[PDB]
RNA sequence: AGUGAUCUAGAAAGAGAUCCACCUACUCAUGU
């Protein structure tokens, strides 16, 4: 039914939000590291 | 910046017909309820006969004392037109045994038994008589539209019932869902009553893209479905214009195999003549396609609609009580609205309704009903304190607003001196409650005598109680702006309102000199009748009409003496910047900004669009802020 | 070897922890059994990422190939 | 109806705080 579509859309939006967060959190983590060492 | 460009320039160089309505066939049931119960919910279907019939019902079943019956409508047009019709139905003179009442439009007299008024006007009556003693039954109609004035009347009348056994109260809705309303009025009964049966399509997957999906749905319906007009719903003018140009062009194209298709708009700004074009026939080999806002949800009909779209979005006011700020946000509709939309296909035959979302999202993801959780409460807290309600935070509200927005509203009213610190009505707050305005407008007006310009400030508060006056069509913005300049005042668009009203009252014109000076005649008329009504309240309450000989700085000081809170400094390295909240705004692209004494504005309206804008602005000397509200201009609180 | 390069004598004390487990004459590393190698590898991985967090104040690897 | 007027030029050793212009940039009111 529509519960599968709602759950899959919410899981896709949560996965893309976690991917954007984990892109903000490797390279950019160490960029924040270098900025905190400069502070 | 202006100065630097000048420096570089210098440096360089019939009776039986009404029987037939469905509510007749349950009139017996409708006594037995009315008779047995002090409060009653009735719920219909729009067309079933409730606005007309049920008040008449009540006036045979409940008759002679020195008393009236009110019916209450959220909509001026429904009050007026349904009172005209019900006067004919009785066979009585309009303004006599049946009458209106609307803001600055009363049509009742000492004969009126049956009184069909705006919700806002019954609420003002209840400021002057907190028992509504002059009514023996009060019927709050279209309660599903959950306006501010109906929700405050519902609250009030809850309490008034437990002071007056001889008051009976009838809440009338077009949304079958009464449970919420029964519960809120102490488990009160329900009585549940010509719409044809709408088919309802849903998308299998959430759309992300609802404009282009709505366009393609309307062309699909026009190819494949039999005769019947289409009603799209879309959220604002810019969107609606765009979809009218692109469904007009795509329909011309498919005219190489398909019938003729006439588009129209509809939205809140439209001139009257283009509004009237919505009602045209549906060419001849052919169909029509209204592209409306939510105005076509409830507030009219268009007679031949058989197919509704429904991208389930509208453009709704939202108010944050812990930023302090209203905005105007494209937002998912309520389930009640989605139902109304559907029921516009159904007036004239079976119908279909093509909902650009999932059945799961209708059932489970739209909020039931939409206004008290979407409002600045300042007006509401003035009205409650006039109603004697000393514990605002405890007031019995079927959905209580956030106690922060109530607290912010007392603090505004204290800085407007409507209340004292101890939350008690000053002589201003009394008199302000006598005017049907917001508190900032009312305060401005009141004080205007003591700025020697109460005629001028009466006229500007009348103007600011109506729309924008100035027509600017998307073809002829140069001609419209040329027109507008011949009333403009350089850094004083409030003074521009005074000038165009005075010119409309000039010994030189009416309708066709409105159209040839690109003015809304309907606005200017409405502002003239609200100027007449507000001058009658001024006389009634002893506020002397005053003018001077010609004094713009007096006009400025009066306006500041209401709108003090709504001030916005020029930034001196950046944009414009606001006294309350410390927002970073721009002057609205309607108005140039003479940056040489501009250095403070007073603004009418904050407008949220993708940027922050501030709209209808007039210059102020900041020294005249500090003298006219020293308690709000305390560095100390800053 | 990343554990020896990061913090040398800590990983040497982790190698030279149990005095029973010795090194044969032609071997380099102590002759552990397999669960003993799991314990050694777990302590070395914890040592690497412990001094990596204590050097670069980073929270955790948000991705497996990043780790 | 016009021609014609053409320096330089590299080897050894030693030295020497550099201090300065080649990419443009801004328009929504859902209602009453």
């Amino acid at each position: 039914k529509t519960a599968v579509e709602s759950i899959d859309e919410t899981l896709q939006r949560l996965v893309r939000e976690k991917e954007m967060e984990q892109n903000e959190k490797g390279i950019k983590e160490q960029a924040d590291d270098k900025m905190d060492l400069l502070e | 910046p202006e100065r630097w460009e000048i420096r570089q320039l210098i440096a360089s160089g019939i009776s039986a017909q009404r029987q037939t309505l469905p509510v007749y066939a349950m009139r017996s049931e409708l006594i037995q309820a009315v008779r047995d119960n002090q409060f009653l919910v009735i719920v219909g279907e729009t067309g079933s006969g409730k606005t007309t019939q049920i008040t008449q019902y009540l006036d045979e079943e409940g008759f002679s004392n020195y008393g009236m019956i009110g019916c209450t409508q959220p909509r001026r047009v429904a009050a007026v037109s349904v009172a005209k019709r019900v006067a004919e139905e009785v066979g009585c003179k309009v303004g006599h045994d049946v009458g209106y009442t609307i803001r600055f439009e009363d049509v009742t007299g000492p004969d009126t038994r049956i009184k069909y008024m705006t919700d806002g006007m019954l609420q003002r009556e209840a400021l002057l008589d907190p028992e509504m003693s002059k009514y023996s039954v009060i019927m709050l109609d279209e309660a599903h539209e959950r306006t501010v004035a109906t929700d405050v009347l519902f609250a009030l009348l809850k309490k008034a019932a437990i002071k007056r056994p001889e008051l009976k109260v009838i809440v009338t809705s077009a949304t079958l869902n009464s449970a919420k309303f029964s519960e809120y009025f102490l488990n009160c009964p329900i009585i549940n009553i010509k719409t044809f049966p709408v088919e309802v399509l849903y998308s299998q997957t959430p759309q992300m893209d609802y404009i282009e999906a709505a366009l393609d749905c309307v062309i699909d319906i026009h190819i494949n479905e039999g005769p019947g007009d289409i009603l799209v719903f879309l959220t604002g003018q810019e969107e609606i214009d765009s979809c009218c140009e692109i469904l007009y062009d795509r329909v011309k194209t498919l005219g190489d195999s398909i019938g003729e298709l006439l588009i129209l708009p509809v939205y809140s700004a439209l001139p009257s003549e283009i509004q009237s074009k919505i009602f045209e026939p549906t060419p001849k080999g052919s169909r029509k396609v209204v592209f409306a806002t939510n105005i076509a949800e409830t507030s009219i009909t268009i007679d031949g609609i058989y197919y509704v779209v429904d991208p389930g979005f509208a453009k709704i006011n939202i108010y944050n009580a812990r930023a302090g700020i209203e905005q105007l946000i494209v937002s998912p509709i309520s389930q009640a609205q989605a139902n109304q939309r559907k029921g516009r296909a159904g007036r004239t035959g079976p119908g279909k309704c093509y909902r650009l979302y999932t059945e799961s999202a209708f059932y489970n993801e739209m909020l039931e009903n939409t206004e008290i959780q979407r409002q600045n409460l300042s007006h509401t807290i003035l009205m409650l304190k006039a109603m004697g309600i000393n514990d605002l935070l405890k007031f019995d509200f079927m959905d209580p607003p956030p106690k922060n927005l109530m607290l912010n509203a007392l603090t505004e009213l204290y800085h407007l001196q409507s209340l004292d610190d101890e939350g008690k009505l000053t002589n201003l707050g009394k008199e302000m409650s006598l005017f049907p305005m917001d508190p900032t407008l009312s305060r401005s007006l009141l004080s205007s005598v003591d700025n020697q310009c109460s005629d001028e400030i009466v006229t500007i508060i009348s103007m600011l109680s109506v729309q924008n006056v100035f027509y600017r069509p998307k073809d002829r913005q140069l001609e419209a702006d040329s027109k507008k300049a011949k009333f403009h005042h350089p850094y004083g668009d409030h003074l521009t309102l005074l000038n165009v009203y005075t010119r409309w009252q000039q010994a030189n014109y009416s309708e066709q000199y409105c159209k040839t000076n690109f003015l809304h005649f309907r606005h200017l008329k409405r502002a003239r009748d609200v100027k007449s009504q507000i001058s009658m309240i001024f006389k009634k309450i002893g506020l002397k009409l005053i003018s001077c000989h010609s004094d713009p700085d007096l006009i400025r000081k009066t306006f500041v003496s209401g709108f003090f809170m709504n001030a916005a400094k020029r930034d001196s390295q950046v944009g414009y910047k606001t006294i309350n909240g410390g927002t970073e705004v721009g002057i609205h692209p309607s108005s140039s900004l003479y940056g040489k004494e501009y250095e403070y504005v007073m603004y009418h309206s904050i407008v949220l669009t993708s940027r922050e804008y501030m709209s209808q602005v007039t210059s102020i000397e900041p020294q005249w802020l500090l003298e006219v509200a020293p308690h709000f201009y305390k560095a100390g609180d800053a | 070897l990343r554990a020896l390069k990061t913090n040398e004598e800590s990983a040497k004390m982790i190698l030279l922890s149990d005095p029973t487990i010795t090194i044969k004459s032609y071997h380099l590393w102590p002759s552990f059994t397999d669960e003993q190698w799991i314990t050694i590898e777990s302590q070395m991985r914890d040592l690497i990422l412990t001094e990596y967090g204590r050097k670069y104040n980073v929270n955790i690897s948000a991705l497996t190939q990043t780790e």
